[PDB]
RNA sequence: ACGGAAGGGCACCACCAGGAGUGGAGCCUGCGGCUUAAUUUGACUCAACACGGGGAAACUCACCAGGUCCAGACACAAUAAGGAUUGACAGAUUGAGAGCUCUUUCUUGAUUUUGUGGGUGGUGGUGCAUGGCCGUUCUUAGUUGGUGGAGUGAUUUGUCUGCUUAAUUGCGAUAACGAACGAGACCUUAACCUACUAAAUAGUGGUGCUAGCAUUUGCUGGUUAUCCACUUCUUAGAGGGACUAUCGGUUUCAAGCCGAUGGAAGUUUGAGGCAAUAACAGGUCUGUGAUGCCCUUAGACGUUCUGGGCCGCACGCGCGCUACACUGACGGAGCCAGCGAGUCUAACCUUGGCCGAGAGGUCUUGGUAAUCUUGUGAAACUCCGUCGUGCUGGGGAUAGAGCAUUGUAAUUAUUGCUCUUCAACGAGGAAUUCCUAGUAAGCGCAAGUCAUCAGCUUGCGUUGAUUACGUCCCUGCCCUUUGUACACACC
């Protein structure tokens, strides 16, 4: 990374730690197949 | 109707004095609690595991020598008491890191 | 049975350790973060302290089955001796092995290596941590290999505080032109500790003096 | 050596500054004030502590103190 | 590998039915826990079918940790020829 | 950042004052070298050389002489049920009861085999591609920010003449004030609790039951519960204790330092653990199913099996052990530790009884352990003898012959016992190491390794000094000042 662009990681940084803060509040409350193995073949005996 | 005097010996051994007395003293005043008859935690001499080792992988440099060690707590409280209690305070009064023994026995 | 007390806790402690080892690398993808194994009788109960705990489990239970089977069959437990339980951590802002595998997980998708590693310390930050530091060494895209500071607010370095309040945690990212090491290193507010000291060995509180209106020439009040 | 630390000689500036009425040439009782009158983590911290305000008390007697 | 039909079908059942494998890396043990072959003849049966995509692979202290795969779990239903609707151990036992 | 300038410091990996030595010898053991089929390899100033936990008989193992096997995923293609492929008894063959290969002619049935692609293992290379860990600088004391001051600015001051400290530890001085990391604090262990909570897995007093000698009551023993009581000694929980206290010297009467009294303790209480910022092409791909790239992949650098090798010996270097005797050797006798460790799906720690000169054997036994081994009755050391300064009875190298143990295996002699054989070494040139109090030195023990093997290591207790309590002379480092055309920073 070049510290001629340091202001442009610290930004996209501080975004990316808000975009975790989203992800982290919308946890906060956010939105068979029977007949079995071994008696398949104990059915089938 | 049940019951009876069966003479027990509990075993308590960790690696962590604060739960470790934390079973141990409560068990103590839980019994007497109600009126039974003991003889109070034994700590047994706690026991020293140590490992010297050298901390380098390979073999270069000062032969520095580093000696890691974990720490056996043991108690044991023997105690007087009906069938009931003992299951009572065998299955409760657990924790993560204590380990618990109740042997019964004349010998 | 029938082991030395000696043999047994020594014997407990590899168990924890080949147990943990065996899921940081199951459940990586679901920020696996640290077990715990409660015996008791009936019972040998396993928690597994992940952040995603809904994949840690499955359809309808698919994958915690598939992982018990696995714990059972190895270490040779009867069918029902053992028992598996997912559960999300409180704040994986303030675990050092979270934030380790999130970086090795951030820098995988190959965002820059500062941004990788810079939002990572502005969130530990942001989950109210008292100080912070993270740590990439090994070799990117030059051929030569280099090393880089991140870190923000307040740490220690030294003696007991140390085991009480700095939170550890060293990655391996294994990449295309070679493989690099995360470091982690987030220490946690002393004010809260909840079960310890609630300070620095280092505190020295002096209670503020109130301020008093003295003389009155004697007097005696009956009651 | 035996040179007190910043951390205790500024300690016990600040409670000579704020408590000398109470305190003592004593530093039995200077210790038990220290425990009612701040909070400290460590009996070895809290002596080394007491036992310098004790000094700095018993020689303001004998002239003021910078600081 | 080279190993008969019969030992292909017992690792294939048993797999079918725990829906997990575990084996110690150790060739030359020739008898497995729980199944009834070679240890050599496990490992590397279900490598081949691992590399076919149909289970994952994992390592960790010497032990090999296979997870049946849902693309896998149509394969062997057909080396078993089992009908759909059949199982592998994805029930939720009793009231478990 | 660096200097071959200048001024200050700090330190038994520096000297002073001394101790005990290494350097000389015999052997043990690492490194070189040489030799070899191979004598696998890493590392070479402190910071390579009893280091890689590296004490290799197989294994380990990487090296050498040979012999098997694929454990060559998966994809396409080919051969192909008239059989793709698999195995084998005997013989031959072979080190071999390897169907290795061949003779012969059964067997197996789609699991292989051929090809290309793609993988895969590899103690193969590369540590000058890396992670991680470690070592070194460092027995060091340094690093940074807020408000203020200076500067256009990079920066600076704070972070300093002096004094003080183990310490950028403090006092003080002061365009600075007041703080944080690192030092301290903290934690662990060894010291003090007749105060607190207890104990047949620790122990004391009394009492029974009882032996011995005295007898006048006494003295000395026996008895895993015949009973009562206690917690001094032992154990480990919770507290308490010390803060260089009181006093007195000395000091910029400042931080401090010194002496005396008291105290379990007054050298950071003694010893450790932790340990900032930064640096090195330090070491490690031979710890890793950590790893990039390179190499190799069936006549293999994969792996396994048989045998040899790491031990080879004109010689150079390092760590060590044992000694050159009388403060001793030998023989009888006294007889005292502490840190440890021990067997489940097993053969670990071993008491007691026998047998044996011994090493050892055999029969039983206690212990998953404060319960049993074990009071680990250890060694120096203490006592009474013998020998008498003579290479002597100091010394025990080398060597012969016999017994026994571990092991599938002991030859190139694993180790142990016995008789015999009886070397060098008469205190060590130039040089050089370590160290300040329960320390040095002497002495043995347990643990790691470990089937068997410690002349090594990690710890431990036993006996217990002489000499400093200093300095900058040597050596090493740190600091200012100062020069620079260096900044990939004097490689
Ligand atoms: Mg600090
Ligand atoms: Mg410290
Ligand atoms: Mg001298
Ligand atoms: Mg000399
Ligand atoms: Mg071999
Ligand atoms: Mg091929
Ligand atoms: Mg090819
Ligand atoms: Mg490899
Ligand atoms: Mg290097
Ligand atoms: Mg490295
Ligand atoms: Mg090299
Ligand atoms: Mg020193
Ligand atoms: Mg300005
Ligand atoms: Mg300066
Ligand atoms: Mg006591
Ligand atoms: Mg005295
Ligand atoms: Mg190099
Ligand atoms: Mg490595
Ligand atoms: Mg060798
Ligand atoms: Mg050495
Ligand atoms: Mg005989
Ligand atoms: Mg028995
Ligand atoms: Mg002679
Ligand atoms: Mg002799
Ligand atoms: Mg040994
Ligand atoms: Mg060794
Ligand atoms: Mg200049």
């Amino acid at each position: 990374g070049d510290d001629k662009k340091e202001l442009s990681a610290e930004k996209e940084a501080q975004a990316d730690a808000a975009a975790e803060i989203a992800e982290d509040a919308a946890e906060a409350e956010d939105a068979l197949q029977d007949y079995l193995n071994q008696q398949a073949n104990n059915q089938f005996n | 109707q049940q019951q009876q005097i069966i003479k027990i010996r509990i075993t308590l051994t960790s690696t962590k004095v604060k739960q470790l007395e934390n079973v141990s003293s409560n068990i103590v005043k839980n019994a007497e609690q109600h009126n039974l008859v003991k003889k109070g935690p034994v700590r047994l001499p706690t026991k020293v595991l140590k490992i010297s080792t050298r901390k380098t992988p390979n073999g270069e440099g000062s032969k520095t020598w580093e000696t890691y060690e974990m720490r056996i707590h043991k108690r044991y409280i023997d105690l007087e008491a009906p069938v009931q209690i003992v299951k009572r305070i065998t299955q409760i009064t657990i924790e993560p890191g204590v380990d618990v023994e109740v042997v019964v026995a004349s010998n | 049975a029938l082991i030395s007390k000696k043999r047994k806790l020594v014997a407990d402690g590899v168990f924890y350790a080949e147990l943990n080892e065996f899921f940081t690398r199951e459940l990586a993808e679901e920020g696996y973060s640290g077990v715990e194994v409660r015996v008791t009788p009936t019972k040998t109960e396993v928690i597994i302290r992940a952040t995603r705990t809904q994949d840690v489990l499955g359809e309808n239970g698919r994958r915690i089955n598939e992982l018990t089977l696995l714990v059972q069959k190895r270490f040779k437990y009867a069918p029902g001796t053992i028992v598996l339980y997912a559960e999300r951590v409180q704040d994986r802002g303030l675990s050092a092995v979270a934030q380790a595998e999130s970086m090795k997980f951030k820098l995988l998708n190959g965002l820059a290596i500062r941004r990788a590693a810079y939002g990572v310390v502005r969130y530990v930050m942001e989950s109210g941590a008292k100080g912070c530091e993270v740590v990439v060494s090994g070799k990117l895209r030059a051929a030569r290999a280099k090393a880089m500071k991140f870190a923000d607010g307040f740490l220690i370095h030294s003696g007991q505080p140390v085991n009480d309040f700095i939170d550890t945690a060293t990655r391996h990212v294994l990449m295309r032109q070679g493989v690099l090491g995360i470091k982690v290193k987030i220490m946690r507010d002393p004010a809260k500790s909840r079960t310890g000291p609630k300070a620095l060995p280092d505190a020295v509180t002096i209670i503020e003096p109130k301020e008093e209106e003295p003389i009155l020439a004697p007097s005696v009040k009956d009651y | 050596g035996r040179v007190r630390t910043k951390t205790v000689k500024r300690a016990s500036k600040a409670l000579i500054e704020r408590y000398y009425p109470k305190l003592t040439l004593d530093f039995q009782t200077n210790k038990r004030l220290c425990d009612e009158i701040a909070t400290i983590q460590s009996k070895r911290l809290r002596n080394k502590i007491a036992g310098y305000t004790t000094h700095l008390m018993k020689r303001i007697q004998k002239g003021p103190v910078r600081g | 590998m080279l190993m008969p039909k019969e030992d292909r079908n017992k690792i294939h059942q048993y797999l079918f039915q725990e829906g997990v494998v575990v084996a110690k890396k150790d060739f030359n043990q020739a008898k497995h826990e729980e199944i009834d072959t070679k240890n050599l003849y496990v490992i590397k049966a279900l490598q081949s079918l691992t590399s076919k995509g149909y289970v994952k692979t994992q390592f960790s202290w010497q032990y090999y940790y296979y997870t049946l795969t849902e693309e896998g779990v149509e394969y062997l239903r057909e080396y078993l020829n089992l009908p759909e609707h059949i199982v592998p151990a994805t029930y939720i036992q009793e009231r478990n």
